[PDB]
RNA sequence: GGAUAGUGGCCUACCAUGGUUUCAACGGGUAACGGGGAAUAAGGGUUCGAUUCCGGAGAGGGAGCCUGAGAAACGGCUACCACAUCCAAGGAAGGCAGCAGGCGCGCAAAUUACCCAAUCCUAAUUCAGGGAGGUAGUGACAAUAAAUAACGAUACAGGGCCCAUUCGGGUCUUGUAAUUGGAAUGAGUACAAUGUAAAUACCUUAACGAGGAACAACUGGAGGGCAAGUCUGGUGCCAGCAGCCG
C-alpha cells in the first residue's frame, strides 16, 4: 500500500501508479487514500498491467486484470481523485471500520511540501504531466528566483490560460506558461497571443528555464534603458561665447563635469547673493547640439576640446534676456533641486548611474537648495 | 419509457400570508383537534373545494335532465356514506354549505376520543401512531383515516399489543426479571 | 360613440394587426422579441456566472447617507467582460481574497442600481466552493 | 478598522443552558393554551411579546 | 418522345407567353423540429412544448453506390475536405447524437455494477441470443403518508364559588417544577422465514432498545408594507442594514 505518481492519462483521467509490498486487490472493493484538501473514499474503476516492459515511458496500451497479487507495481484507474498526492498509504476497507488516522499522518507530509506556490503572488503558471516532476520544477524555479503563483496538471486548454491573466494589468511581462512535457489544443494556442501571454512549451526542463530567461532579459532592458529621457543627469557648463541671443537661443558652451542629454533641464544661476534665489528658469531643455556640423548624445566627460553649440527651446515662462539677466561670465548648471531624485533609485539599473557616480549628488545640494 | 407515473399535488396554500384574523381561526381548529401542521387544515380546504366546484357545475344545469341527476346523486350518496352530510339533507344545495368542521369531526383521531379509550384528545393520536386500534381485523395507524359510518361499530383495541392479551410489558419486563429475584 | 376601433363582424384582420403594432410599446414584450438580454446585460441572459478577481475597490454611496460600500472588480470567464460586484456583511472581503474564482448573482431589481450604490448591479455569493454565509458564520473554513 | 470593525470589537456574550423546547404538536398546544384558554391580562389591546414596565 | 415500380416539366426537342402580388407575394430573423400536451385559472385569455406516445430529419461535413422484397444503410462500402491512430518507415486501420466511463465547455446533469425471471423481440427457432428491457447503486427533480413525547398523584399557584358573621372547606377545573412514577414505541441493531434469476429493501417477528445529560429541528424574521421587543450591553455619518419608503 503506497502511491508513487499521479499521472493524467486519456480515458481514465487522473490515475495513480502504486507499489504493493504485500496484499490482494480486486476490481470493485473501495479504498481510502489521501487528497491535498480532502479525505477520499472511492471505488476501483479498472486495473492495468504493462505486459511486460516499462511502466509508462512514452507509449500507452495495457492489459486488463480483474484481480492481482503482490508484489508488483500497477496503475489504478479510479474516480473522485482529481487531487491525490504521491506517497499516500492506499488502505482498504472490506467489511469494517472508518479508518483514516493515516490521513493526519500523511497530510503532515503534504502541508510541508507545496509551500512555494504563492497563492496570491505575481505570476506565473506551471503545468506538468506528473506530480513528481511538478514538485521538482517548483523547487528548481525557487532557487533561480522566478516567482511562481498557480499550479495544475495535464494538457493546457483555454480556461487554464486565463488562469494566470490577472497580471496582464500589473507587470505586464510576468504572465507566461511554463509547460512541462504536455501538449496544447488550439483553442488554447488560438487564445494565447492573441492577448497576450505567451506559451513556452519544453520537454526538457532547463530549456523551460533558458527560453524564459532569454525572453525576460529583452523587455527588462527595454525598460531600463530607456530612461533616457525623463531622468535628468546633472552637468556643469562654461559659457565661452554667444551665437544667437534669443529666438532661438544658441550658446557656445564647454562641458566640464557630468553628462548631457537631448532633454536636460538647464538653469544658469544669478548668484543670489543674499536671498538664495535666481530664479529657477533658463528656457528648456536642449533639442539640438552641434560639434561643428554633428548632433550627438552626448559630451562626457571632455570628449571634444572645441566648444559645443547649444539649442534651447521655449516652454515655460519669460526667457532671460542675454546681457541684462544673464551674461557670458555666468556658469550654467542643471535644474536638479529635489524631485529628480524620485527618478534616482529605479532598482536593478543601476547602472546607469554607474559606480564612478555620483558623488556629484553629494554636491547637489547646494548648489541651489 | 413505459408509462409516466401520474401524481397530483393535493394540498394547496392561502393567497395572503399574514392575515391576523385567519391565523386565530386556524389556531383554534388545531387546538381542538390537535393537528401538527397548517397542512392538515389545508388538507380539508382543497379536498372540500373540489366538491363545491362539482356542485356548481351540476346546479347551473337544468333539473330532470341526465348528468345533473346521475352525477349529483352519486356525490350525495358518497357524503352520507362517509358520514359528513346528514341523512335529512340530500338536496345538492346543502352540500355547498358543508364547512370544514364536519370533515375534521369525522376522522380516526376524534372518534376514538368520543367513544372513550384515550381521554384528553392528544393521547388518542399517540395510541393510533403506536400500533393500537384495529377497526376491522387489521391495525390502522394513520390519523387521517376518515371512518366510513357503517364501520364505526367495530372500533376496539387489538387482539395483540397492550390492552389485549399477548404482549405483557417492555417496562414491566424490567419488573418481571427484577422482582422475581426478591 | 363607436369607441374608435372597428366593431365589424368581418373586422378580424384590422383588430389583430392593430395590436401587433401597439404591442411594441411595452418593455417586457420589446426586450423578449428583440433580445437585448443575449446581446447585452453582461451575463449571457442567465441566473449566475463565475469570474476571477482583478482588484478590490471602495465605492462611495449617494446623497442623504454617507458611507463606503466595499466592492470587487471581476473578469468573467465565458464572456471576457469586466464588472463591479458587491460583498455583503461586516468585513467579509477579507475571506474573498485577490486572484480567486468568485461566483456572482443579481441584486433583485431586473438590472438597475440597488439602494444607494452608483452603477453596481451584481452581488458576490461564493468563493472557491464555499459561500460567504458559511465563512462569516465560522462553520467550515476556505480550502 | 476599515473592514468589519464591529464584528471583532463587540463584547462577546455566549449561549445558556435553557430547558429545551418541545417540537411538533406540543408547541402548537403551548400557543393554544398561552393565548386562547388561559387568558392573558390586557388593559386595552393585546400584546404578544411583553416588555419590562420601565422607561 | 425519353426515363420511372407508376403518374408529373422529373428530363429534352419544337412551340405559346404566361404564373404569384397590400385577402402581404418575394426577401430577412428565429436563442424554430410539427402535434397529442404542460403552466397559470371568474369569464375571456397570456406563456411554454429539447423530453416517457404518433410522424419526420441525421449519424464528423458533402456527394456516390453494392447486395436484398425493403437502404442513397453508416455498430456496410468508394472518393474528396476536416480531425486522428499504429509503424521494423515498405505501408496497415478509422466514425459513442447505442451502454456505462473520460476529456472539454460551463451557473448546469448518475455506476466502466447484477441478469435475461418478467415486458416483449429475431432466426432453420419450446431449448440460443438481446447494455432493447428489467434489478440494485448514486439521487432534498418533483409528489404521497407523518416520530421529536401522553396520561398520573404530589409540589407550586391561579380560575369557578355552597356561603362571600373574617376565615376556609377547595366539594368541581386548570396551567406551572432538573419534583417523580409506572405504562408504551420504532428510529435502531438482529436468529430465522418470506422476498428475489440471485441479493438488497419493505411487510411479520424471535433476542436486545428513552429518561431530559439525552434518541437533542432547522430556516428566516421582530420601525411601515406585514404577524411579532419601546429589551439590556457594544457601535458612534464609521463599520453595516435596507426589494421600496429609509
Amino acid at each position: 500500500a503506497t502511491i508513487l505518481e499521479v499521472k493524467v492519462v486519456e480515458g481514465f483521467g487522473t490515475t495513480i501508479d502504486v507499489i504493493l509490498s504485500n496484499g490482494y486487490l480486486r476490481e470493485g472493493d473501495r479504498i481510502v487514500l489521501c487528497g491535498m484538501n480532502g479525505p477520499i473514499v472511492t471505488n476501483i474503476r479498472a486495473l492495468l498491467t504493462p505486459q511486460p516492459l516499462r511502466e509508462l515511458r512514452l507509449k500507452s496500451e495495457y492489459q486488463h486484470h480483474k484481480e492481482v497479487k503482490a508484489a508488483l507495481g500497477v496503475k489504478i484507474a479510479a474516480n473522485d481523485l482529481e487531487k491525490a498526492v504521491s506517497g499516500s498509504r492506499l488502505l482498504v476497507v472490506g467489511p469494517d471500520d472508518d479508518e483514516e488516522e493515516m490521513m493526519d499522518d500523511v497530510m503532515e507530509d503534504l502541508t510541508g511540501l507545496l509551500d512555494s506556490v504563492d497563492t496570491s503572488g505575481r505570476g506565473v503558471v506551471v503545468q506538468a504531466s506528473t506530480l513528481g516532476s511538478l514538485e521538482a520544477l517548483l523547487d528548481f524555479l525557487k532557487d533561480m528566483k522566478i516567482p511562481v503563483m498557480s499550479v495544475g496538471l495535464g494538457p493546457v486548454y483555454k480556461r487554464d490560460i486565463m488562469k494566470a491573466c490577472t497580471m496582464l494589468e500589473k507587470a505586464p511581462e510576468l504572465a507566461v506558461m511554463l509547460c512541462f512535457d504536455v501538449k496544447v489544443d488550439k483553442e488554447a494556442e488560438q487564445y494565447a497571443a492573441e492577448q497576450h501571454i505567451k506559451i513556452f512549451n519544453a520537454d526538457i526542463i532547463y530549456h523551460l528555464f533558458d527560453a524564459f530567461t532569454a525572453y525576460q532579459k529583452e523587455l527588462l532592458e527595454k525598460r531600463r534603458a530607456e530612461f533616457i529621457g525623463d531622468a535628468t543627469f546633472p552637468c556643469v557648463l562654461n559659457t565661452l561665447q554667444i551665437i544667437n541671443k534669443r529666438g532661438p537661443m544658441i550658446i557656445g558652451v564647454d562641458v566640464i563635469e557630468g553628462s548631457l542629454k537631448i532633454g536636460t533641464p538647464i538653469c544658469a544661476v544669478k548668484y543670489d547673493p543674499a536671498t538664495k534665489e535666481r530664479i529657477t528658469l533658463l528656457l528648456g531643455r536642449v533639442t539640438s547640439l552641434e560639434i561643428n556640423h554633428q548632433s550627438v548624445t552626448e559630451v562626457k566627460k571632455g570628449q571634444t576640446n572645441a566648444g559645443v553649440a547649444m539649442r534651447l527651446e521655449d516652454p515655460s515662462g519669460q526667457q532671460p534676456i542675454w546681457g541684462r539677466h544673464v551674461d557670458e561670465k555666468d556658469t550654467l548648471y542643471s535644474h536638479i533641486t529635489r524631485r529628480s531624485i524620485d527618478t534616482l533609485k529605479d532598482p536593478a539599473f543601476r547602472d546607469q548611474v554607474p559606480k564612478s557616480d555620483w558623488m556629484l549628488i553629494r554636491k547637489l545640494k547646494p548648489v541651489f537648495g | 419509457p413505459r408509462a409516466p407515473r401520474t401524481y397530483s399535488k393535493t394540498y394547496s396554500t392561502p393567497k395572503r400570508p399574514y392575515e391576523s384574523a385567519r391565523l386565530d381561526a386556524e389556531l383554534k381548529l388545531a387546538g381542538e383537534y390537535g393537528l401538527k401542521n397548517k397542512r392538515e387544515i389545508y388538507r380539508i380546504s382543497f379536498q372540500l373545494s373540489k366538491i363545491r366546484r362539482a356542485a356548481r357545475d351540476l346546479l347551473t344545469r337544468d333539473e330532470k335532465d341526465p348528468k345533473r341527476l346521475f352525477e349529483g346523486n352519486a356525490l350525495i350518496r358518497r357524503l352520507v356514506r362517509i358520514g359528513v352530510l346528514s341523512e335529512d339533507k340530500k338536496k345538492l344545495d346543502y352540500v355547498l354549505a358543508l364547512k370544514v368542521e364536519d370533515f375534521l369531526e369525522r376522522r380516526l383521531q376524534t372518534q376514538v376520543y368520543k367513544l372513550g379509550l384515550a381521554k384528553s384528545v392528544h393521547h388518542a393520536r399517540v395510541l393510533i401512531s403506536q400500533r393500537h386500534i384495529a377497526v376491522g381485523k387489521q391495525i390502522v395507524n394513520i390519523p387521517s383515516f376518515m371512518v366510513r359510518l357503517e364501520s364505526e361499530k367495530h372500533i376496539d383495541f387489538a387482539r395483540t399489543s397492550p390492552f389485549g392479551g399477548a404482549r405483557p410489558g417492555r417496562v414491566a419486563r424490567k419488573r418481571a426479571a427484577a422482582a422475581g429475584g426478591e | 360613440m363607436g369607441k374608435g376601433k372597428p366593431r365589424g363582424l368581418n373586422s378580424a384582420r384590422k383588430l389583430r394587426v392593430h395590436r401587433r403594432n401597439n404591442r411594441w410599446a411595452e418593455t417586457t414584450y420589446k426586450k423578449r422579441l428583440l433580445g437585448t438580454a443575449f446581446k447585452s446585460s453582461p451575463f449571457g441572459g442567465s441566473s449566475h456566472a463565475k469570474g476571477i478577481v482583478l482588484e478590490k475597490i471602495g465605492i462611495e454611496s449617494k446623497q442623504p447617507n454617507s458611507a463606503i460600500r466595499k466592492c470587487v472588480r471581476v473578469q468573467l470567464i465565458k464572456n471576457g467582460k469586466k464588472v463591479t460586484a458587491f460583498v455583503p456583511n461586516d468585513g467579509c472581503l477579507n475571506f474573498v481574497d485577490e486572484n480567486d474564482e468568485v461566483l456572482l448573482a443579481g441584486f433583485g431589481r431586473k438590472g438597475k442600481a440597488k439602494g444607494d450604490i452608483p452603477g453596481v448591479r451584481f452581488k458576490v455569493v461564493k468563493v472557491s466552493g464555499v459561500s460567504l454565509l458559511a465563512l462569516w458564520k465560522e462553520k467550515k473554513e476556505k480550502p | 478598522a476599515r473592514a468589519g470593525k464591529v464584528k471583532s470589537q463587540t463584547p462577546k456574550v455566549e449561549k445558556q443552558e435553557k430547558p429545551k423546547q418541545p417540537k411538533g404538536r406540543a408547541y402548537k398546544r403551548l400557543l393554544y393554551t398561552r393565548r386562547f384558554v388561559n387568558v392573558t391580562l390586557t388593559n386595552g389591546k393585546r400584546k404578544m411579546n411583553p416588555s419590562p414596565s420601565s422607561q
